[PDB]
């Protein structure tokens, strides 16, 4: 079954910008995302999300300037992937619809 | 309001530290220099400050994210996993200067154009504070160890004691540094970066990549 | 903040993925609003279950309860309750400003607001939110994420800029206001800003 | 890229005796994310046990799994001369869904 | 629930095949579904995915850009389509159902992994 | 179409020219003990697109951090000519790509 | 008419409004030749967007780097000059004894 | 009477930006100008300036661009304010119509 | 140089007022124009300024976004637009005109200031 | 955002004395900044000396003005009748209009 996946304490650790296949009108910003100081055992240590960029409005997306901003600083977020799918690397990522930065504790356990 | 506790991220086991302390580079104290990044740079690393912060969280951070490389590295076979990490704490004399206090004194004085933003921005976000000279052992007190396994995900974290530490009631001296007019071209203030850091708190822990500040302060 | 019930979603997103321009609700936004407490019971059915950002929602049959849970818990039931995070609140627009602020705790949707809570001494003070997509400061969105980028690489205080004729909930169980951003100063002593 | 290796190779059992597989793995998989199959000479694999936990609708109750992390093992417990066939491991625990070499059972 | 697979194998290194799996009773519109390949050398190793209503695909490395998988709801019927074929393509090629994930992969979801359990009687395509 | 992929690939050059009506950016990438790898996106078709104005700030951004980045290009005709450029990607920072 | 100026140095940078942004390249401190971009007016036009990221890059940086301009446009808006300012065709970064550039 | 002035050594140590009250299709950005040498309590340490931005136009202005420059670098630059008033902080602040940067002691006194 | 600030002030604190400075022998067309308030208990202070044409009008903090300034040359009056005034709004609101200053500010430009020195009667607003 | 503070608070002097007003200023303003009023009671101020060394029109040569600085003072030659009054002074070296607290001279 398809649903949106919330997830915590994840910093994004990689981006990258691919052309969209199915569509030559819009745009694949992907990315890889890790949950901070978590194993390889677990499902987070290693998340994709790729999220849709429009290639005729100008300017960076909302999205974007986080995703830009987040990377260098490496600041935790939690990020609501899902419930649709993007192909990155030829494996699959998980779309990210929302994202937030990490308060402390009481958010982000 | 100068702090009484500075704490200090190092890689050095707490054997060798408590044994010898910290020792400034080089002879050249200017501070601009200093919190530029331009006497902490490879070839020219010869400040005369051990670089200090009074906010333990800002060594936290570095430490939460210093971690996060061995497992990243670990990843791409480069490494093994593990992380052994420490966050001394030195209780402040009267020899450690503040940064934001100085940088301004050293602008404040020496003109407007004799300094960048960006260098005077990162110490107030560093929370940092510059030692003179050489911080001696009777200054440190306790430094807290971490240690990360990347089989189990699990941190473990101790603090030990230290034994040649005298407790005596000073704190940092409120009165910024002066220094006299910088006379190299100083092209930018160097950072480190994921997080941004500078030079001479990230060179002195331990090649390093330095990213002058302004090249990434305003997205392209 | 208590959002009113004024934005409850007449048909509530699927499986969580709540329609673009919206937004999850939690537990305790829930247990704030009386009036959507009485509302929800006139419109959930029996034996139904509906999941929230924290927990999940049950029908009226089983007395109409809530039920805390982690996040993602309520996420795989059917329906999701979802709040719309632009409200109206009527003030007329005035430039209303905040002095010594830094910006914090970034948040922006797809088709929604760039967002930034800004913070005085620990606590927070207010937050702003500024779109490409919607909104009566649509056009001036590219000018400043710009400088909102930079104040955020960097800790530097500023004044920034907020008009309440919008008010805006994208933030979960936030204990202060957002609003729309119309433009931010970087402080000089000197010039008598901050 | 995970590659699942079943180093046992061909087994020659009585009809009588217990037969156990090992599938091993280079890196952890959850337990939910591993399953069995049962190709006999000449037709298509069918699953036996899926998350090494349960078994499909109509795979009798003689085959279990085992726990989770870089070792899975299947036994088999009564053998009937039925069951000799050749055994698979499948991970679906990342984008490339890879499976084992496959051990040969023979029976005497 | 049965399979027919049809298609049949024989392809200089150029050409190109459409194979096609049907589904005999139970619908196919609800599940998502596999196509695994089977040499007698390098034994059995994935070839592509699909899913439901055919957002997503995936294929592996070997196939990652010549192959292609279509679906059709109206007959039931599930196709594969090859780009040009070299000589590592020679094996049998099979139909797979993941029973209920209808997106291609419940890795990511976390959700529980059912396996398979209706494959067909397989083609052999060679070159 | 053939097409490699690259890791663990530092950028040395970003020279942006002027060939012919549309332009170009050509970016070298530099590993240790590997050869040189070049390539450049161009405006083909893309006037109205802003594809290649999204990039361009990618590959400045990848040389001001002076990070590895891990490029797809697909080989040109001719020897010495630098590929196509298609996905760009920046590995972690201070660290290397998977 | 493409004429370039290798191992140059981006100072002194002139705007004004609705009208070119403008850079001199000095080489050993001396000026050798200048340029001006502009989005509104002048040939190459379209390619202000895409050379502001590259002309702020390397001002910051201090970086040494070629500019590329031509002399189908001559521009006076540095008062007192003692040389002569150019369109800008484009920049480029690259290593001495180069074979790209 | 209105005069247009030009200022020479004086360091940008301040960037805003803000909406245009007359009409919505342009948009403000301002700073502060702090002269060289000035008393801390001279008006010459504490000029306002602003110009006006297209936002019918995606991207930068040239003004802006090199603005944005000079700031983090703290360089001296002549600027040539005058004759018009904008708005900024409700406080008059000269409008910004050329500005370059100094070259040397010798042409900015 | 007669003033007469016409207009009086008894406003509930949700209305709105509209004062008036009407010249008697100088001409409005080519001097600022001021508007102070007096309160009993504060002292002086600024309420607002413009320009001759109109292009700078600049307001107090207090009075920011309530207040308005326009004027109309060919009548020879000043008039000022009130909003929700509340209760420190109270004071004695007089008309002032900058000599040599056609501009709102004379002190960014470096020219020398002088004061005002033409006043009215004043006008009594209360709420 | 400056400040005028006239220390006098109310003075009541001989016809014949002289009078001296003191203004400190927050900040360091230049002397062509700086404006003295007088308030009689019952009608509206009137500029005494605008630019402290310089008077206005229609005044008498009594009136006197000071320095630059952070201190200004007004001088009052022979405090006649006619000068009972509230003397004021203000600011334009920024933006906003200031005005000082207002020293009552009564006779």
């Amino acid at each position: 079954v398809p649903y949106v996946l919330v997830k915590t304490n994840m910093v994004v650790t990689s981006v990258a910008m691919k052309p969209y296949e199915v569509t030559p009108t819009r745009m694949l910003v992907c990315g890889i995302a890790a949950k901070l100081g978590a194993a390889a055992s677990s499902p987070d240590a290693h998340v994709p999300f790729c999220f849709g960029k429009d290639l005729k409005r100008p300017g960076s997306s909302p999205m974007e300037v986080m995703l830009r901003a987040v990377f260098m600083q490496q600041r935790p977020l939690r990020m609501f992937l899902g419930p649709k799918q993007l192909t990155f690397e030829g494996k699959p990522a998980l779309e990210l619809i929302r994202m937030v930065e990490c308060s402390g504790k009481q958010d982000c356990p | 309001d100068p702090p009484a506790t500075v704490y200090r991220y190092d890689s050095r086991p707490p054997e060798d530290v408590f044994q010898n302390g910290f020792t400034a580079w080089g002879n050249n104290d200017n501070v601009l220099e200093h919190l530029t990044g331009r006497s902490c740079q490879v070839g020219s690393s010869n400040s005369a400050f051990v670089s200090t912060s009074s906010s333990r969280r800002y060594t936290e951070v570095y430490l939460e994210h210093r971690m996060q490389e061995a497992v990243e590295a670990e990843r791409a076979g480069r490494g093994t996993g593990h992380f052994i990490g420490y966050i001394y704490e030195v209780r402040a004399d009267n020899n450690f200067y503040g940064a934001a206090s100085s940088y301004f004194e050293y602008v404040d004085t020496y003109g407007d154009n004799a300094g960048r933003i960006l260098a005077g921005a990162l110490a107030t976000y560093q929370s940092e504070y510059l030692a003179h000279r050489r911080i001696p052992p009777e200054n440190i007190r306790r430094v807290t160890r971490v240690y990360h396994n990347g089989i189990t995900g699990e941190t473990t974290t101790t603090e030990y004691s230290n034994a040649r530490y005298v407790s005596q009631q000073t704190r940092a001296n409120p009165n910024p540094y002066t220094s006299r007019r910088s006379v190299a071209s100083i092209v930018g203030t160097l950072v480190r970066m994921a997080p941004v850091v500078g030079a001479c708190m990230a060179r002195q822990a331990e090649a390093m990549v330095l990213v002058y500040y302004e090249s990434i302060a305003y997205s392209f | 903040v208590i959002p009113p019930k004024a934005l409850f979603t007449q048909q509530g997103g699927a499986y969580g993925r709540c329609p673009n321009g919206t937004r999850a609700l939690t537990v305790a936004e829930l247990r704030g609003n009386a009036e959507l407490q009485t509302y929800l019971r006139q419109i959930t059915p029996g034996w139904s279950i509906y999941g929230l950002y924290d927990g999940t929602y049950l029908g009226q049959a089983y007395g109409g309860i809530i039920k805390d849970a982690p996040p993602g818990a309520g996420f795989i039931y059917r329906e999701t309750f979802c709040i719309t995070t632009i409200y109206k609140t009527g003030q007329p627009a005035a430039d209303h400003y905040y002095s010594k602020v830094t910006a914090t705790r970034l948040l922006a949707s797809t088709n929604s607001r760039l967002c930034a809570v800004f913070v005085r001494d620990g606590q927070s003070v207010i937050g702003a939110c500024a779109s490409p997509y919607e909104g009566r400061y649509r056009d001036m969105y590219d000018a400043l994420r710009r400088l909102l980028y930079m104040i955020y690489m960097s800790g530097l205080a500023v004044r920034v800029h907020v008009s309440k004729e919008e008010q805006y909930y994208d933030y979960e169980d936030a204990t202060f206001q957002t609003y729309a951003l119309t433009g931010i100063s970087l402080c000089n002593p000197a010039a008598s800003i901050c | 890229d995970i590659v699942l290796t079943q180093s046992p190779g061909t087994l020659s059992l009585s009809p009588g005796e217990r037969a156990t597989l090992s599938c091993r793995a280079s890196r952890s998989l959850s337990s939910v994310y591993l399953a069995w199959y049962q190709q006999k000479p000449g037709q298509a694999p069918r699953l036996l046990i899926y998350g090494a936990s349960s078994r499909a609708t109509g795979i009798p109750d003689r085959f279990s799994g085992s726990g989770s992390g870089t070792d899975f093992t299947l036994t088999i417990s009564s053998l009937k001369p039925e069951d000799s066939a050749v055994y698979f491991c499948q991970q679906y625990a990342d984008s490339p869904l890879t499976f084992g070499g496959g051990t040969k059972v023979e029976i005497k | 629930a049965q399979l027919v697979e049809s298609g049949g194998g024989v392809v200089q290194p150029g050409g190109s095949l459409r194979l096609s799996c049907a589904a005999s009773k139970f619908t196919i519109s609800n599940d998502a579904l596999h196509w695994v390949r089977q040499t007698p050398g390098k034994g059995l190793e994935w070839v592509a995915v699909i899913s439901h209503d055919g957002s997503n695909k995936y294929y592996a490395a070997s196939v990652r850009g010549r192959f292609t998988v279509s679906r059709d709801n109206s007959q039931n019927t599930l196709y594969l389509q090859m780009s040009s074929l070299r000589a590592e393509d020679t094996a049998v090629y099979y139909c797979a159902r993941e029973p209920y994930c209808r997106s291609t992969s419940c890795y990511l979801y976390g959700a529980a992994y059912y396996g398979l359990d209706v494959w067909g009687q397989g083609t052999t395509v060679t070159v | 179409l053939p097409t490699h992929l690259y890791k663990n690939f530092t950028v040395q050059e970003l020279a942006l020219k002027l060939k012919g009506k549309n332009q170009e950016f050509c970016l070298t990438a530099f590993m240790s003990g590997r050869s040189l790898v070049r390539a450049c996106l161009s405006d083909a078709g893309h006037e109205h697109d802003t594809w290649f104005d999204t990039m361009l700030g990618f590959a400045i951004s990848a040389y001001a951090l002076k990070s590895r980045i891990a490029l797809t290009v697909e080989d040109s005709p001719y020897p010495g000519t630098p590929g196509d450029l298609l996905e760009l990607q920046i590995c972690p920072l201070n660290g290397y790509c998977e | 008419t493409d004429h370039y100026y290798s191992n140059v140095t981006a100072t002194r940078l002139l705007s004004s409004t609705n009208s070119r942004l403008c850079a001199v390249f000095v080489r050993s401190g001396q000026p050798v030749i200048g340029a001006c971009t502009s989005p509104y007016d002048g040939k190459y036009w379209s390619m202000y967007s895409r050379l502001r990221k590259m002309l702020y890059l390397i001002y910051v940086a201090g970086i040494s780097v070629r500019v590329h301009v031509s002399k189908e446009e001559q521009y006076y808006d540095y008062e007192d000059a003692t040389f002569e300012t150019y369109a800008l065709t484009g920049i480029s970064i690259c290593n001495p004894g180069s074979s790209l550039c």
